[PDB]
């Protein structure tokens, strides 16, 4: 006897699994979606934690729609706040900061901008765990600006820990 | 109007006796989920 609580957006979550055999995109898997807080909480506490993920995988959130990849309409010309932990930072902070991430999204924090978020991705690494949120539009300046500044808040970011955004474009040039 | 949840309630919700069940529809992965 529950009645649950609706979120704005129904949301998928994709896993990554490193298989050097197969193609970047071969290797995307969608896990499941969900579109109310309590069934984003049935999901979280039956995953596996991000700082346990085999080393080269990843996590992603992202609204239903939109496939967590540089080639989707809404990514094509949008880029990322990110940030990198280093080798004591995941078993510290990893785990931490990723839920923090997926309450911004699920609880649209942004206020407008929140239209702006695509989704998020972790990407769990040997040379530094990566956090970032997706963000549809690297030229809406206002909605980045914002998006960011309340992010790193709502992180709790210390000063060691810079958070950077970049766009994707840039990323798949480098 | 937009459906604004902040972290304190989200965090209340985690305890609700509907989420202590997977999704129906989970895929095993082993090491990743646990249907
Ligand atoms: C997010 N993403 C990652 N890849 C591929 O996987 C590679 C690794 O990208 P990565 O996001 O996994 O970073 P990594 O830490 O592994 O190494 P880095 O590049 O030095 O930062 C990319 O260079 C691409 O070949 C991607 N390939 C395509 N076609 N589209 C994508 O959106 C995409």
């Amino acid at each position: 006897h529950y009645i649950k609580h609706p979120l704005q957006n129904r949301w998928a979550l994709w896993f990554f699994k490193n298989d050097k055999s197969k193609t970047w995109q071969a290797n995307l898997r969608l896990i499941s979606k969900f579109d109310t807080v309590e069934d984003f909480w049935a999901l979280y506490n039956h995953i596996q934690l991000s700082s346990n993920l085999m080393p080269g995988c990843d996590y992603s959130l992202f609204k239903d729609g939109i496939e967590p990849m540089w080639e989707d309409e809404k990514n094509k010309r949008g880029g990322r706040w990110l940030i990198t932990l280093n080798k004591q930072q995941r078993r510290s902070d990893l785990d931490r900061f990723w839920l923090e991430t997926l309450l911004c999204l699920i609880g649209e924090s942004f206020d407008d901008y929140s239209d702006d978020v695509c989704g998020a991705v972790v990407n769990v690494r040997a040379k530094g765990d990566k956090i970032a949120i997706w963000t549809t539009e690297c030229e809406n300046r206002d909605a980045v600006t914002h998006i960011g500044r309340v992010y790193k808040e709502r992180l709790g970011l210390p000063p060691k820990i810079v958070i950077g955004y970049q766009s994707h474009a840039d990323t798949a040039t480098k | 109007t937009r459906i604004i949840y902040d972290r304190k309630f989200l965090m209340e919700c985690r305890n609700s006796p509907v989420t202590k069940t997977p999704p129906r529809d989970l895929p095993t992965i082993p090491g990743v989920t646990s249907p």
